[PDB]
C-alpha cells in the first residue's frame, strides 16, 4: 500500500515503516479511525491547526506531526486488515467525513481489499472461558470474596 | 538521543553476532577456491601426462 | 563452471555486507522520519529547541549513514579487484599454464634425450610444475597465510565500530548540551523549593 | 618504468574526477552552511518558514551530493578494475609472453629440421607472435576501437 500513501500524501510522504505496531488495537474507535485516515496531505495543516483534532490526537496518544499521522494511518489499515475491526462501516464513516474531506482514494483501498478471516464468536467464547478460568484462580485463594 | 544512540549500539551487537558465521564462511571459501586451483592442476598434469 | 562457482560466491559475500549496511541504513532513516517532524506540544515548550532538533534529525543522513556507505563501497571495490587477480592469474590464464609447463617438459624430455651415452616425467612434478603456473604459492598465501576475504571483512568490521563510536561520542555532545539546560532548570527548583530559609 | 608511467596516468584521471566532485560539493557545502542558519529579520516574518528552510539545506547534502559521489565511486572502481586487467595481462606478463612465443619458435625451428632428406624465424612473425601473447589485440580493440 505504499501506492496509496504516495497518493495521498504526495510529497509529504516519510520514510516509514508499514505495519500496525498498535499496542492496544482499541486505542480509538472506528469514527476516530476515519478521521485519522481523512487527514489527506490536502487537509493535514488545517486539521493540525484545528483545536478538535488537537483534543482527538491527545486522546488517541499522537503527535499532530506529519509522520506520526501517516504512521498512526498504516496501523489502522494494517488493523483494518489483521485483527479485522471495522466493516463497511468505516467507509460509511469517511462517507460522512467527506463532507470535509474528499478522501476517495483511501474509501476505495478499504473497498477493495480481502478483509481477513472473521472469527467473531469463537474468540468470544475464547475470552468468555479465559475470565472463567481467572474467576477460578480466584475463588481458589476470603469466603466472602 | 538515547534512542539512537542504543540503536547503534544494537547494530553493533548484530554485526558481532553475525560474523560469526560470516567469517566461518569467508574462511571456507577461501580453502575452496584453493582447493578448486588445485583440482584444475591435477587435471592439467593428468593430460599433460597423457600425451608423453 | 569452477569461475562461475567463485563468482557467485564473491558477490554472496559483497551481498552480505551490503545487507548489513542496509539494515543500519533502515533504523537510522526511520529516525530521521521520526524527529525531523517531532512537534512541541503545548506553549513554553521552547519553540526554536524543537525546530533545532528537527533540523538535526533531517541531516542524521549526513550525520550517521555515508560513511558507513563509503567504507561498504571501498570494501566491495577491494572484494572485486581481489576477484579479478583470481580469474586473469589463475581461472582464465589456465591455457597458458598448460602450453608453459606443457613445452617445458618437452623440453626437459629433450635434453634427456640428448645424453646418448645410455649413460622421464614424473606426474608429481607436473602436478607442481602446473600448480606454480597457476600461480598457487601466491593464492596459497592470499587465501591461507594471509587471508585476503577475512582482512576485508575484519576491516569492515573494525572501522564500522570505530564509525559507530565516533557517532555515540558525537551524539553525546548533543547530550551535554541537553544536560546544561537540565541543571539550569534544576538550579531554579532548588531555589525555589529552599527559599524557606 | 613503463608500468609506473601508466598507473600515474590512471591516478591523474582519477583524480580529475575527484576535483569534479569537490567542486560541487565545496559549492553545495558552503550553501548548507549559509542556510541552515538563515534567520527571520522583521515581526511579521514566517518563523517556521525559516525553521523549515534551515532544515532543508541542512539535509542539502543527502539532497544534492552524495548521488554524485556515489557515481564518482563507481567510476573510480572501472578504472582500477581496467588498470588491473592491463597490468595482469601485459604489464606484467611480459615474461611470460616471451617464454611462450620463444618455445613456440623453438618447437617450430625444430620441426623446420626434422625435415631432412636433403630438402627460419623472421622478425615479423616474431613480433605479430609476441604481441599476441601481449593481448595487444584486446587492447586495442579497448583503447582505440572500443
Amino acid at each position: 500500500m505504499k501506492e496509496l500513501f504516495q497518493k495521498i500524501w504526495q510529497n509529504e510522504l516519510q520514510f516509514l515503516n508499514f505495519d500496525a505496531k498498535f499496542q492496544d488495537k482499541s486505542k480509538l474507535d472506528t469514527a476516530e479511525c476515519a478521521i485519522i485516515l481523512s487527514v489527506n496531505k490536502d487537509n493535514y495543516e488545517r486539521y493540525f491547526l484545528l483545536k478538535e483534532f488537537q483534543e482527538l490526537c491527545k486522546k488517541i496518544d499522537l503527535r499532530v506531526d506529519i509522520f506520526s499521522m501517516q504512521n498512526a494511518q498504516i496501523c489502522i489499515l494494517n488493523l483494518f486488515k489483521s485483527g479485522f475491526i471495522s466493516k463497511q462501516d468505516l467507509l460509511k464513516a469517511l462517507k460522512i467525513l467527506e463532507k470535509i474531506s474528499k478522501n476517495t482514494e483511501i474509501f476505495d483501498f478499504i473497498l477493495q481489499e480481502k478483509v481477513q478471516s472473521i472469527d467473531q464468536k469463537a474468540l468470544f467464547q475464547n475470552d468468555f472461558k479465559e475470565l472463567n478460568t481467572i474467576n477460578l484462580e480466584l475463588q481458589k485463594l476470603d469466603e466472602n470474596l | 538521543f538515547d534512542r539512537l544512540l542504543n540503536q547503534f549500539q544494537s547494530y553493533e551487537k548484530h554485526l558481532l553476532l553475525a560474523y560469526e558465521n560470516f567469517l566461518k564462511e569467508i574462511e571456507i571459501l577461501n580453502h575452496q577456491i584453493l582447493e578448486q586451483l588445485k583440482s584444475i592442476s591435477e587435471r592439467i598434469s593428468s593430460e599433460i601426462f597423457a600425451s608423453v | 563452471k569452477i569461475k562461475n562457482e567463485l563468482y557467485k560466491s564473491f558477490e554472496e559475500i559483497k551481498m552480505k555486507l551490503k545487507d548489513f549496511i542496509n539494515i543500519l541504513e533502515r533504523e537510522i532513516l526511520l529516525f530521521k522520519a521520526e524527529f525531523s517532524n517531532i512537534q512541541k506540544d503545548h506553549i513554553f515548550q521552547s519553540d526554536k529547541n524543537f525546530s533545532e532538533l528537527r533540523a538535526f534529525c533531517n541531516a542524521s543522513d549526513e550525520y550517521f549513514l555515508k560513511d558507513f556507505k563509503e567504507l561498504l563501497f571501498k570494501s566491495i571495490l577491494e572484494l572485486d579487484l581481489f576477484f579479478e587477480k583470481l580469474n586473469l592469474k589463475a581461472f582464465t590464464n589456465y591455457e597458458n599454464a598448460t602450453k608453459l609447463s606443457l613445452a617445458f617438459f618437452s623440453r626437459k624430455i629433450n635434453e634427456s634425450r640428448v645424453l646418448y651415452e645410455l649413460d622421464y616425467p614424473k606426474k608429481s612434478e607436473i602436478y607442481e610444475r602446473v600448480l606454480n603456473e597457476l600461480n598457487v604459492y601466491e593464492f596459497e598465501t592470499l587465501l591461507i597465510n594471509k587471508p585476503i576475504l577475512t582482512k576485508i571483512a575484519k576491516n569492515f568490521l573494525e572501522q564500522s565500530q570505530n564509525l559507530i563510536q565516533e557517532k555515540n561520542k558525537f551524539l553525546d555532545l548533543k547530550k551535554a548540551e541537553l544536560q546544561k539546560r537540565r541543571a539550569q532548570i534544576l538550579n531554579v527548583r532548588e531555589s525555589i523549593k529552599e527559599d524557606h530559609h
